[PDB]
C-alpha cells in the first residue's frame, strides 16, 4: 500500500501500555472498559465517581495532562442509558490525547468537573442546554445556545429538528414578537441507507 | 534569568528533596495492598537520585522535565494535593462498585 | 398577644377565592375552606407581608388554620 | 521552535538610556509613523466603479444557476434526482414525468433562492453537465416570490448567460 | 453692518464642504477613493447632506422635556458661530477691547453644548457617556489656559490684531518650540474624535466641525504670521488660507493614523504628565520679559 | 456694535430648528474629583492671568518673587494629587 | 441512594414552596420594571396554570428537575435580563385557539 | 405643475447621492460587508459611510443569520431608525435561511421580523454582487408624495 494506508501501527503497542497502567491499579470504582484504536485511548467511568479520575492524570509522576480542555456528549437511544457525556484531554509536557466517558443515563444528576477545571463549567453549561444533564455541586449554571422562551432541550433525537417554538412573527401586536406558530417548510426525509453490509469484522451476531 | 510562565524562577535547590520525600510518607499511611503505592513510589525513587548525583546542572533538570526547575517544582507542589486526595477517598484500595449494562458497539 | 385576630382575619377574607363568611377561625384552610396543595399556603404569604414577618418553609407546613396562624405570628 | 518577542531592555547607560526617554519626552516615533501615512497617500489607490470599471473573476466561478442545453434544440437535463439529494440546503426540488411519448425530462424543477449556500455540488453531481454555474452577479427582487426560481423557465432564460457558459466549460473539461 | 452675513453664509458653506476633504484626504490616507459619483469630483455632495437631513428627515424624541433638546442646538451653532467674531484676520469685524479673552470664554461655555444633550435623554444609559465626554474637553481646557499666557507673556497684550504685528520676521514656533506641540494635542480634545472620541443631531456636526476650523485659524494666529503688510491686504489673504489649510491636513491625519488613547490614560497624559510640563514652561516664560527685555 | 453682531448669530440658529422640527408632515462618584480640581486649578490660572497685562509699569524685581509663587503652589496642589488620587 | 438529585420524596414538594413564594414576588415588580403588558391580576393567574400541568409527583427524580428548571425559566427577570416583551412570555396572543371536539375540529377537517 | 414634479425628484436625489447602513456583524457576511470598505471594491463616500449610529443611519442592512435570540434584538433597532427607512438582507441567510432552515433557532426569511425592500441572493455575497443592492437602491426611489 501506498496511498490506500494512512499510517503504519508502531505507536499502536506503546499506547497500549496506558491501557495497562491505568489498569494495573484495577479499580471496579473507575476503570471498567479500555479501548484503544487508531493511535488513540478511550475509557469510560463509573458515575459514582468522576472527579478522583479526572484529579488523576492532572499532575502525576508518570504523565503529565494538566489540560482537561474539550468536553462532548453523546445522545443515543439504544441503550438503556440513554446519554455519553464524553472528555477530550490533552498532555503538553507528554504530547499524548485519551479519552474520558460517562456510561450512565443522568437524567438523574452527575457529578461536576468544575473544582478540577476552570473551563469545564462553561461546557458544563452547554450539556445542560442541548442535552438536559445537571451538574451537581455547579457554580453559575446560565443558559447560553438556547433561547431565553426555549422549551425543552434543543438536540434530543425525540423531538424533531424543527421543533415546537420556531417561526417568530411580528403582525397585529405593535411590538410583541410572536412564537406559539409552529409550522414550517418541509425537511425531505431521505431514506438512502444502502443494502449489504459495509464492513466485516463490525458485524455482531444476533 | 526568569522562566516564560507566571510561576518565578527562584534559585532554590533541595525544594525538589523536601516535596519528593514528604509525598512517599503520605502514600504509606492507607494504601498498602494497592497498585496506587506500588508504581508511584518506583518512579519517584528514581527521579531523587538524579537530583542527589547532579548538582544544580541544566541536564538534571532536562530529565522528564526541560523546562528548568520552576516546571519540576509545579510537579511536585500539586503531587501532595493529589495523593491526598487519593487517601481521603478510597478508589485505589478497594474495588467493589457495580458493572455497567452489556452494550459498547455502536 | 391582643388584637392580633382581627389584623389576620381582615386580610384573609379580602383575597380572592376564599369565602366571606363560611370560614372563619379554628377551620382549617386546606380540609375545611376548599383549597390546593399550592394555593393554601399561597394565602398565608400575603398575610406574613401585611404583618411584618417573614415565615420559614418548616413552620409553613405546620400552619393552616387563622387560631393557629395567630399564635405563629408572635415573637 | 522560539522567536521570543521581549526585548530584554534596550536601554542599558547613558547613550541608550536618552533616545529611549527622547521619543517619550516630545514624540519623534508618532512624526516617523506620521511619514508612513504621507507616503501611502501619494501613491495611486486601486478603485473601481462599478458602473463603468469591473473587477477581477475566474473560468471557474459560481453565481446564479441556470441549466444548459445541447446545440441542437432539447433540455440537456435528464431528470434523476441526484442534485436534489447532494444539495446541502435542499434549494433543489424535482418531480419526473413523462414528456409526451419516448422522452422522459422533468416537469417541476425549482432552485430556491431563499436557500442555496452556492456550492458547485449540483454542477459536479450532474452526469449530463445541465446545471452550469455562470458568471452572475444580477439580482435584487422586491418579493421572495420574484427571489425564488420557477419551473426551470426562468432558468431556461439563462440562454443570455449561455454563450459565457458554453465559453467558460472549455476551460473546466480537463480541469484547469 | 452686511459683513456678519458674509462671516456666516461662506463659514456654514465651509463646515458643509468639509465632507469632501474629511473623507477623500482622509481617503487617499485609507488608499480609498472618496467622493465621485455625486459630482464631477464629488461637488454636489457637501450640499445634498443638507437636503437629507433638514427637510426630509423627521423626529423621535426620547422624551422631549419642554425647553430641552430643542435648546441644545441653539447653544452648539450660536457659541461656534460667534468665534468668528474676534478673529483678526487682515481686518477683524468690531474688534474686542481684549480679544484673546473672548476666544476662551466662548469655548468655555461650548461645553454646555454636551451637557444638555446629556440632560435630554430620559435614560441612566447615556448621561454616564455623556459626562465621560465633558471630562474630554473640561480637563484641556485647564492647560489651554496656561499655554495661551506663555504666548502672550512673551509679547502682546490679550488683543489678537497685536499678535499679528509682533510676527514680522520670525514665526512664534522657534521660541515657543515645546509650547507648539501642546496647540496639536490640546485643541483635538474638543470633540474632533482623534485621540478621544464618545434633524437636532445633524446640526451638531456643522457646529463640531466648525470648531475644527476655528482652531486651526487660531493656531496660525498664536504661533503662524509670516508678513503683515498693511498697504496690501490682497497678499495677506492668500498667505493666509494656505498656512490654515495645512493644520486642516494635521486635524484630518490624527484622526486616521492614530487609535484612541482610553479615557483614563487620557488622564495620565494630561494632569499627569502634561500639568507639569506645562507649568515649568510657564515658569520658564515668566522670566523671560525679565531675563531680556520683552514688553509690549 | 457687539450687540447687533451677537444677536445674529443665534437668531439664525434658532431658524435652522424649526426646519427640521415643522417642515414635514406624515451613578459612579470618581468623576466628581476631577470637576472639583477643574474649577481649583482655573482660580489660579484667574491670578495669573493679569502676567502679560499687568507687567507694564510696576516693578519687576517686586513681581518676580510674587508671579512665580503662585505657579509653584500650583504644582503643590498637583503634588498631592500624586498620592494616591485613585483609578482615575 | 442512587441517584441523589437533591432531595428525598417529602423533602421535593416543600422545594416547590420555596420556589412559589420567589415567583409570587416577581410578578408585581415585572410591571413597573419591565412592561404594564397585561395585568398583575392575570400575571398571578398565569402561574397557578402553569403547575397544574407540572402537577403529577410520582418520584422525586422527575420534581428536582423541574425545581432547577423552575429556577431558572422564572429567574430570567429576577437578575434583570433582556427579552424586550418577546422572551419569557408564556401565553400565545395569535393562538387561534382549537377546541377538543368533535364538532369543532372536524369541521375544519385536521388530521 | 412643472416645479412640483422636478422638486420631488430633488428630494429623491438626496438619498440618491448618500446613503448610511448599518454596520451588523451578525455573519460571515459581514466579512464581505467589510470588503464594501476595502478600496478595491467602494461605495465608501459614493454613497456609504461606515459611521453606522442606531439612530442617524437611513439603511440598516441585515447581514446574514439571524436567532430566536436576535428576533426581539433586531426589531427594537428598526423602531430607533427615521421614516425613510430601507432595508437590505444581503446574504441567502438573510433571505430565507441559506442554510440551517429547518432548524429550530434560526429565523427563516427575515420578513417575519423586519420587512425587506431590497434581496441579495449571494452567499459569500461577492462585493461585485454586493455594489447592485446599494445601485439598485438609488434607482428604485423614484417618486414619494404626489399629493
Ligand atoms: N376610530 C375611528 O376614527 C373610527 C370610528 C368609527 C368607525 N371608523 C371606521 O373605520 C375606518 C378607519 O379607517 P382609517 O381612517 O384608519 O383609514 P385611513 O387611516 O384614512 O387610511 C386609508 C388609506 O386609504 C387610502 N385612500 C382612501 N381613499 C382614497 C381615495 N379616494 N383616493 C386615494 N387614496 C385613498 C389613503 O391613502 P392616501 O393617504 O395616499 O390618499 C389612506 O392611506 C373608517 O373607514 C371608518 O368608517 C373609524
Ligand atoms: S440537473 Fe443534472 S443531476 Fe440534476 S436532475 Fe438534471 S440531469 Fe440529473
Ligand atoms: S450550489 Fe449547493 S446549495 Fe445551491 S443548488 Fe447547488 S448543491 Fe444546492
Ligand atoms: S449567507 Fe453564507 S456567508 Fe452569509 S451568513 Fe449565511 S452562511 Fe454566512
Amino acid at each position: 500500500r501506498p496511498t490506500v494506508r494512512p499510517r503504519n501501527d508502531v505507536a499502536h503497542k506503546q499506547l497500549s501500555a496506558f491501557g495497562e497502567y491505568v489498569a494495573e491499579i484495577l479499580p471496579k470504582y473507575v476503570q471498567q472498559v479500555q479501548v484503544s484504536c487508531f493511535n488513540e485511548l478511550e475509557i469510560c467511568i463509573h458515575p459514582d465517581g468522576v472527579i478522583p479520575v479526572l484529579t488523576f492524570l492532572r499532575d502525576h509522576s508518570n504523565a503529565q495532562f494538566k489540560s482537561l480542555a474539550d468536553l462532548t456528549a453523546v445522545d443515543i437511544p439504544t441503550r438503556q442509558n440513554r446519554f455519553e457525556i464524553v472528555y477530550n484531554l490533552l498532555s503538553l509536557r507528554f504530547n499524548s490525547r485519551i479519552r474520558v466517558k460517562t456510561y450512565t443515563d443522568e437524567l438523574t444528576p452527575i457529578e461536576s468537573s468544575v473544582p478540577v477545571y476552570k473551563a469545564a463549567n462553561w461546557y458544563e453549561r452547554e450539556i445542560w442546554d442541548m442535552f438536559g444533564v445537571f451538574f451537581a455541586n455547579h457554580p453559575d449554571l446560565r443558559r447560553i445556545l438556547t433561547d431565553y422562551g426555549f422549551e425543552g432541550h434543543p438536540f434530543r433525537k425525540d423531538f424533531p429538528l424543527s421543533g415546537y417554538v420556531e417561526l417568530r412573527y411580528d403582525d397585529e401586536v405593535k411590538r410583541v414578537v410572536a412564537e406559539p406558530v409552529e409550522l414550517a417548510q418541509e425537511f425531505r426525509k431521505f431514506d438512502l441507507n444502502s443494502p449489504w453490509e459495509a464492513f466485516p469484522a463490525y458485524r455482531q451476531p444476533p | 534569568t526568569g522562566l516564560v510562565g507566571l510561576a518565578v524562577c527562584e534559585t532554590p535547590h533541595e525544594r525538589l528533596k523536601i516535596l519528593y520525600t514528604k509525598i512517599l510518607d503520605v502514600l504509606g499511611h492507607i494504601p498498602k495492598n494497592a497498585a496506587y503505592r506500588k508504581y508511584t513510589e518506583q518512579i519517584t525513587n528514581e527521579k531523587l537520585s538524579m537530583v542527589k548525583a547532579e548538582p544544580d546542572v541544566k541536564k538534571l533538570e532536562e530529565r522528564l522535565q526541560g523546562g528548568q526547575i520552576e516546571e519540576v517544582i509545579l510537579q511536585a507542589e500539586n503531587e501532595l494535593s493529589l495523593a491526598r486526595k487519593m487517601i481521603q477517598w478510597k478508589p485505589w484500595e478497594p474495588l467493589v462498585e457495580e458493572p455497567p449494562a452489556s452494550q459498547w458497539k455502536w | 398577644l391582643e388584637g392580633i385576630k382581627d389584623r389576620v382575619l381582615y386580610v384573609l377574607k379580602l383575597y380572592d377565592k376564599i369565602d366571606p363568611e363560611k370560614l372563619s377561625v379554628n377551620s382549617h384552610f386546606m380540609k375545611d375552606l376548599g383549597l390546593d396543595s399550592l394555593d393554601q399556603v399561597e394565602i398565608i404569604m400575603a398575610m406574613e407581608d401585611e404583618f411584618g414577618f417573614e415565615i420559614p418553609d418548616i413552620d409553613a407546613e405546620k400552619l393552616m388554620c387563622p387560631q393557629e396562624i395567630v399564635d405563629y405570628i408572635a415573637d | 521552535t522560539y522567536k521570543y518577542v521581549n526585548l530584554r531592555e534596550p536601554s542599558m547607560d547613558m547613550k541608550s538610556v536618552t533616545d529611549r526617554a527622547a521619543q517619550t519626552l516630545l514624540w519623534t516615533e508618532l512624526i516617523r509613523g506620521l511619514g508612513m501615512t504621507l507616503s501611502y497617500l501619494f501613491r495611486e489607490p486601486a478603485t473601481i466603479n462599478y458602473p463603468f470599471e469591473k473587477g477581477p473573476l475566474s473560468p471557474r466561478f459560481r453565481g446564479e444557476h441556470a441549466l444548459r442545453r445541447y446545440p441542437s434544440g432539447e433540455e440537456r437535463c435528464i431528470a434523476c434526482k441526484l442534485c436534489e439529494a447532494v444539495c446541502p440546503a435542499q434549494a433543489i426540488t424535482i418531480e419526473a414525468e413523462p414528456r409526451a411519448d419516448g422522452s422522459r425530462r422533468t416537469t417541476r424543477y425549482d432552485i430556491d433562492m431563499t436557500k442555496c449556500i452556492y456550492c458547485g455540488f449540483c454542477q459536479e453531481a450532474c452526469p449530463v453537465d445541465a446545471i452550469v454555474e455562470g458568471p452572475n452577479f444580477e439580482f435584487s427582487t422586491e418579493t421572495h416570490e420574484e427571489l425564488l426560481y420557477n419551473k426551470e423557465k426562468l432558468l431556461n432564460n439563462g440562454d443570455k448567460w449561455e454563450a459565457e457558459i458554453a465559453a467558460n466549460i472549455q476551460a473546466d473539461y480537463l480541469y484547469r | 453692518m452686511i459683513n456678519i452675513l458674509m462671516l456666516i453664509i461662506p463659514i456654514l458653506l465651509a463646515v458643509a464642504f468639509l465632507t469632501l476633504v474629511e473623507r477623500k484626504v482622509l481617503g487617499y490616507m485609507q488608499l480609498r477613493k472618496g467622493p465621485n459619483v455625486v459630482g464631477p469630483y464629488g461637488l454636489l455632495q457637501p450640499i445634498a447632506d443638507a437636503i437629507k437631513l433638514f427637510i426630509k428627515e423627521p423626529l423621535r424624541p426620547a422624551t422631549s422635556s419642554a425647553s430641552m433638546f430643542i435648546l441644545a442646538p441653539i447653544m452648539a451653532l450660536g457659541l461656534a458661530l460667534t468665534m468668528w467674531i474676534p478673529l483678526p484676520m487682515p481686518y477683524p469685524l468690531i474688534n474686542m477691547n481684549l480679544g484673546v479673552l473672548f476666544m476662551l470664554a466662548m469655548s468655555s461655555l461650548a461645553v454646555y453644548s454636551i451637557l444638555w444633550s446629556g440632560w435630554a435623554s430620559n435614560s441612566k444609559y447615556a448621561l454616564i457617556g455623556a459626562l465621560r465626554a465633558v471630562a474630554q474637553t473640561i480637563s484641556y481646557e485647564v492647560t489651554l489656559a496656561i499655554i495661551l499666557l506663555s504666548v502672550l507673556l512673551m509679547s502682546g497684550s490679550f488683543t489678537l490684531s497685536t499678535l499679528i504685528t509682533t510676527q514680522e520676521q520670525m514665526w512664534l514656533i522657534l521660541p515657543a518650540w515645546p509650547l507648539a506641540m501642546m496647540w496639536f494635542i490640546s485643541t483635538l480634545a474638543e470633540t474632533n474624535r482623534a485621540p478621544f472620541d464618545l434633524g437636532p443631531f445633524a446640526l451638531f456636526f456643522m457646529a463640531e466641525y466648525a470648531n475644527i476650523i476655528m482652531m486651526n485659524i487660531f493656531t496660525a494666529i498664536l504661533f503662524l504670521g509670516t508678513s503683515h503688510n498693511p498697504h496690501m491686504p490682497e497678499l495677506y489673504t492668500i498667505n493666509f488660507t494656505i498656512k490654515s489649510l495645512l493644520l486642516t491636513m494635521s486635524f484630518l491625519w490624527i484622526r486616521a493614523s492614530y487609535p484612541r488613547f482610553r479615557y483614563d490614560q487620557l488622564m495620565h497624559l494630561l494632569w499627569k504628565n502634561f500639568l507639569p510640563l506645562t507649568l515649568a514652561l510657564c515658569m520658564w516664560h515668566v522670566s523671560l520679559p525679565i531675563l531680556t527685555s520683552g514688553i509690549p | 456694535n457687539l450687540m447687533l453682531a451677537l444677536l445674529t448669530n443665534f437668531t439664525l440658529a434658532t431658524l435652522l430648528v424649526i426646519i427640521a422640527f415643522w417642515l414635514p408632515q406624515l451613578f459612579s462618584m470618581k468623576f466628581f474629583l476631577v470637576a472639583i480640581t477643574f474649577l481649583l486649578f482655573d482660580l489660579e490660572i484667574a491670578l495669573l492671568l493679569p502676567l502679560p497685562w499687568a507687567s507694564q509699569t510696576a516693578n519687576l524685581n517686586t513681581m518676580l518673587t510674587m508671579a512665580l509663587f503662585l505657579i509653584i503652589l500650583l504644582a503643590v496642589s498637583l503634588a498631592y494629587e500624586w498620592t494616591q488620587k485613585g483609578l482615575e | 441512594v442512587k441517584p441523589i438529585f437533591s432531595r428525598d420524596m417529602n423533602e421535593a414538594k416543600r422545594r416547590v414552596r420555596e420556589l412559589y413564594r420567589a415567583w409570587y414576588r416577581e410578578v408585581p415588580n415585572t410591571v413597573h420594571l419591565f412592561q404594564l403588558d397585561i395585568s398583575v391580576k392575570q400575571g398571578r393567574d398565569k402561574v397557578r396554570e402553569m403547575f397544574k400541568k407540572n402537577a403529577h409527583i410520582t418520584d422525586p427524580r422527575v420534581v428536582d428537575l423541574l425545581v432547577i428548571k423552575g429556577k431558572m425559566e422564572l429567574e430570567e427577570t429576577i437578575k434583570v435580563w433582556k427579552q424586550r416583551t418577546h422572551v419569557m412570555r408564556f401565553f400565545h396572543e395569535t393562538e387561534a385557539p382549537r377546541p377538543k371536539d368533535f364538532l369543532s375540529k372536524f369541521y375544519v377537517g385536521h388530521d | 405643475e412643472y416645479v412640483v414634479a422636478k422638486l420631488d425628484d430633488l428630494i429623491n436625489w438626496a438619498r440618491r447621492s448618500s446613503l448610511w447602513p448599518m454596520t451588523f456583524g451578525l455573519a460571515c457576511c459581514a466579512v464581505e460587508m467589510m470588503h464594501m470598505a476595502a478600496p478595491r471594491y467602494d461605495m465608501d463616500r459614493f454613497g456609504v459611510v461606515f459611521r453606522a449610529s442606531p439612530r442617524q443611519s437611513d439603511v440598516m442592512i441585515v447581514a446574514g443569520t439571524l436567532t430566536n435570540k436576535m428576533a426581539p434584538a433586531l426589531r427594537k433597532v428598526y423602531d430607533q431608525m427615521p421614516e425613510p427607512r430601507y432595508v437590505v438582507s444581503m446574504g441567502s441567510c438573510a433571505n430565507g435561511g441559506g442554510y440551517y432552515h429547518y432548524s429550530y433557532s434560526v429565523v427563516r426569511g427575515c420578513d417575519r421580523i423586519v420587512p425587506v425592500d431590497i434581496y441579495v441572493p449571494g452567499c459569500p455575497p461577492t462585493a461585485e454582487a454586493l455594489l447592485y443592492g446599494i445601485l439598485q437602491l438609488q434607482k428604485k426611489i423614484k417618486r414619494e408624495k404626489r399629493l
